[PDB]
């Protein structure tokens, strides 16, 4: 309902987790669980790829179509880029359906 | 055919050279106007004879106004056939599986 493309098979949860490393253990022997960890954190890249397929339009319609447009005329900054403070941002929402088939 | 009016008189005349354009719109591309209901099919007693339906087709509209989405179609943009007398014209069709009516 929210949109998309509903799967039986999803891509699959992906988890990631840093282990534990212990700080140093008492001299003897204590059976309570060890609550005194070494700090950690991790950094790293990620790559994600994916083809999509595609439908190519068959119009045999004479009239231009609408079109999503970058607008025309000037602006404080550029839309779907940075800041002077180096924020993106989107500007709007940008849906699919642009193009026009008959029922 | 072509017909001649002249003073109130009018007369018929083969016009040799003459063609008419037939196509069939395979692809779909074109508003699918059957299926409506309309008149203009052919005649149920074989002996009559039939005049063929204009052809027309319906957009997009706010009231008497189009919109953006509004389509427009010229059917020159088609190829077609070019017949003169002694020219014909022929196609096939296959229906896709369908379920059988029930006649019960």
């Amino acid at each position: 309902l929210m949109g998309g493309f509903g799967l039986k098979h999803p891509p699959p949860q992906i988890l990631i987790k840093n282990t534990p490393v212990p700080a140093d253990p008492p001299t003897t022997f204590n059976q309570s669980k060890l609550n005194s960890f070494i700090t950690q954190y991790s950094t790293g890249q990620v790559s994600v790829e994916i083809e999509w397929e595609l439908q190519k339009e068959n119009s045999k319609r004479w009239n231009p179509e609408i079109q999503y447009t970058s607008n025309y005329y000037k602006s404080t900054s550029v839309d779907f880029a940075v800041n002077t403070e180096g924020v993106y941002s989107e500007p709007r929402p940008i849906g699919t359906r642009y193009l026009t088939r008959n029922l | 055919k072509e017909v001649t009016q002249n003073e109130g008189t009018k007369t018929i005349a083969n016009n040799l050279t003459s063609t008419i354009q037939v196509f069939t719109d395979s692809e779909y591309q074109l508003p699918y106007v059957l299926g409506s209901a309309h008149q203009g099919c052919l005649p149920p007693f074989p002996a009559d004879v039939f005049m063929i339906p204009q052809y027309g087709y319906l957009t997009l509209n706010n009231g008497s106004q189009a919109v953006g989405r509004s389509s427009f179609y010229c059917l020159e943009y088609f190829p077609s056939q070019m017949l003169r007398t002694g020219n014909n014209f022929q196609f096939t069709y296959t229906f896709e599986d369908v379920p059988f009516h029930s006649s019960y």
